[PDB]
């Protein structure tokens, strides 16, 4: 295509153990959607990984209700939001 | 005041703060 890589093969060849982290990180960022739903017939460690991904949800989503309850500076939506995310990430 | 420290200079366009000190002020009895 004519466009610049990196030497990725080379990289991961003499730098494997971090690469490994690197590529669960790039996985978890881009990771679709189950199609199927959560059954009774699923392994103990799936319904515990679903639990504490709902779990997350839950306290993220929580904490940001609590502090637009808290409306601290009274007051740009888009910006608001980004900051909002940004402090709830946080703490 | 973090929650002040980050949701103002993000919006009004590294930081670190510190411990807070607790100053008070009272109009009770003078001992």
């Amino acid at each position: 295509q004519g466009t610049q890589a990196d030497d990725l093969v080379s990289a991961i060849q003499q730098n494997a153990n971090h690469f490994t982290e690197l590529f669960c990180r790039a996985i978890d960022n881009n990771m679709p959607l189950p199609t199927k739903e959560i059954d009774y017939k699923d392994d103990v460690l799936d319904v515990i990984l679903n639990q504490r991904r709902l779990r997350n949800e839950r306290m993220l989503s929580d904490r940001t209700n609590e502090i637009r309850s808290e409306n601290l500076m009274d007051t740009p939506p888009s910006s608001m939001n980004d900051a909002l995310r940004e402090v709830v990430e946080d703490e | 005041a973090k929650r002040i420290s980050i949701l103002s200079r993000a919006q009004s366009a590294l930081n670190s703060l510190p411990t807070f000190q607790l100053i008070l002020n009272s109009n009770a009895n003078q001992i």
